[PDB]
Formats: structure tokens, C-alpha cells, sequence
């Protein structure tokens, strides 16, 4: 019954936050067929539940270091990194840059260009060669 | 019998003494 | 006695806090539903939406129901949608309902 | 009894004891929240909170 | 409702920070839209809970070895010197 009832006001306040909020106070907040309104909600999203897990951006770290351990240690480092950036490490800027440094990965200008360089020199030596 | 009943209180009577470590 | 067993039943309630995770049902449109679920989140910090939650279903233990409200309200407070708890005393709901 | 069963809870709750640690939502102000947690714990520190 | 009355006092002595802090005093201690200033904090930052771990630098500390035990045997050196700085 809990269950039923916390549907219920999940969708209620859904409803709430389509109707009354602003695309600019999502911009602040976050860093990105049938008339009715719940229904119409309720066809492309459906609500789901996952423990209290502080922030959302834990629970997000958690799925991903947990599809990290599913993943093979081939394929694991890149997933690595975004877990890294997901997670809240006391200093995250530097470990970031590092895993992404070993990786290699994107999503930095110098080290763009330092990569691009490096990939066009070798390409173009083994061509040569 | 009395005693030991006093005993055993006394026993009931580390985490009960943390305010004073505390 | 009865402290025991209510007590149990909300603590157990308790250790099962849980927070809305919005799922897409197409996930063509994956980045909105999390933004959704950031949006569920904040406001579910603003208003301390959890502990309402509880202490509701702490009355429907010990009584035969709880109520919560989700609505939208204009004032000076900061959050426009507000998730408050109201005892089952001070409502008055229509029995005619199956 | 009633000394046992309080100094039990007590002594629980102290063991359990815990500081705020500010954590950032925009993810683009972790280092103000750093620094907001340890002004925190500053206070806490000297307040003996 | 301890934790409650936590999240209470932690969120107050945050307001009273962010009102009575000067920031070159932040700098001294440390080596760094709703109308409510209530709301504002809580928009943008959240409180949460750890344990006591003296300094805070502990407690990063603990976070950064939970992190390197999670970390391959490769690039963990470098997570290592963090650690240790």
C-alpha cells in the first residue's frame, strides 16, 4: 500500500514539476496519445525506485562502478574514468585528467592536439615506412 | 538467595560506560 | 507490547527509504528522464520529503491511514512545490470510494 | 534498569558520531563545497559541536 | 529524528556561514532561482554525513584508499602519490 501510494505522489508531483517549472530553473538546478496529463507522462517515463543513496549523482556512481565490475578488465578502464568523474573524490579535477591521460578518452585543448599530433606523426611514419 | 539476586543485579546494573570515556 | 511491534514495523519501513529513480519507457529520451529524476531529487531535499514520508507510514501502522501532500503554493518560501505530512486526524475523506 | 537500557542508547549514538560533509549537486562547485565542508568542520572544531 | 534535527543545524550553520564569513578568512581556515537563502544553499549544495574522522583530510584520505583498493593495479601509483600528498 505504501508501494501504491508513493506512485501515486510520485506522479502527482511529476505532473507538479512539468507544469511549474521553467527551463531556466532546470538549467540552475541540473547542468542540462492520450490527454492526460499523467498519462501523457506515464507513456514515455515511468517512475522507479532505488535507495535514498544521498545525491543522485552517488546512485549514478554506484550503477556505474557496478556495470564496472560486470565489465571485462579489457573495456573496464574507460568505464573507469566515468566512474572517476561520477564519483566525488575529495580532489577530482587531477584524477580525472589522469585516467582520461591513460585512457585517452574525451567527454583538454593541449592535450588534444598533443594527442592528434602524436597519432598523425606515427600514422604517417608507418605509412612512410 | 538474596544475595546472589544482588549479584546478578549488580551485573546487569563498555558501551553503558561510554559517557565517561566520552 | 505494542511498542515493540510498531516500533519494528516503522524502523524496518525506515531502513527501506527509497527515492524516485525516473525511467524512460523509450529511452530515445534517456537525458530528460534524468533531469526529471534530478529535479524529483532536489525537490525531495528541499522539503525533506523522506522523513514525511516515513512518519506517514508510521501512521498508517498505529492508525488505518496517512495522508501526504503533493501540491504547488505561491509565498515567499523558496520552494514552490511543497511535500508536507498531514496527521490522519485533521482529514476528512469521503467513504463513499472503492 | 532504566541506567542501562539510557547509557546503551547513549553510548550507541556516541559511537556513531558523524560531521557534515557537504557534498555538490551543478557539479561545477566542488571545490566551493569543499571548502564549505571544512569552514564546517572548523566550526565544529572549535565549537566542540 | 536526530538525523533530522542534523540536517537542521547542519543547513542553519551553513546560512550563518555564507552570511557572516569573510572570504579572506575562508582563505586563513582553508587553502581556497528561489528568494529564500534556505533554498538557494540547498539548490546548489547538500548535507550529508560521515563519519567523525578528526580533520577532514582523514576523511579524504579514507576516500582516496577506498578509491585506489577499487582502482587496477595499473594507474593506481599515481591515485598512491595523491594519497600520500
Amino acid at each position: 500500500n505504501l508501494r501504491f501510494a508513493v506512485q501515486m505522489q510520485g506522479e502527482i508531483q511529476l505532473s507538479l514539476i512539468e507544469q511549474f517549472v521553467t527551463e531556466e530553473k532546470t538549467f540552475r538546478i541540473t547542468n542540462e496519445l492520450p490527454e492526460n496529463d499523467i498519462v501523457r507522462t506515464k507513456a514515455d517515463f515511468i517512475i522507479g525506485e532505488s535507495d535514498w543513496r544521498a545525491t543522485y549523482r552517488q546512485a549514478a556512481s554506484e550503477q556505474l562502478s557496478q556495470m564496472i565490475m560486470k565489465m571485462p578488465p579489457q573495456v573496464g578502464l574507460v568505464m573507469l574514468d566515468l566512474w572517476a568523474d561520477s564519483t566525488d573524490l575529495p580532489n577530482r579535477d587531477e584524477i580525472v585528467k589522469r585516467i582520461r591521460q591513460i585512457n585517452g578518452m574525451r567527454d583538454p585543448t593541449p592535450e588534444e592536439l598533443q594527442q592528434q599530433q602524436a597519432a598523425a606523426e606515427q600514422a604517417q611514419a608507418q605509412k612512410a615506412m | 538467595d538474596m544475595m546472589s539476586r544482588d549479584i546478578q543485579m549488580l551485573q546487569q546494573v563498555t558501551v553503558a560506560t561510554n559517557k565517561l570515556f566520552d | 507490547v505494542i511498542a515493540q511491534s510498531v516500533n519494528w514495523i516503522i524502523g524496518s519501513e525506515k531502513r527501506g527509504r527509497t527515492d524516485f529513480n525516473i525511467l524512460p519507457r523509450k529511452k530515445a529520451d534517456a537525458k530528460p528522464a534524468e533531469a526529471k529524476t534530478k529535479l524529483l531529487k532536489y525537490l525531495s531535499d528541499v522539503n525533506r520529503l523522506p522523513f514525511h514520508r516515513s512518519r506517514s507510514f508510521e501512521d498508517t501502522v498505529k492508525v488505518g491511514l496517512g495522508w501526504i501532500e503533493d501540491s504547488y503554493d505561491d509565498s515567499t518560501d523558496g520552494e514552490p512545490i511543497y511535500s508536507r505530512y498531514e496527521s490522519w486526524r485533521n482529514v476528512i475523506f469521503d467513504s463513499a470510494s472503492t
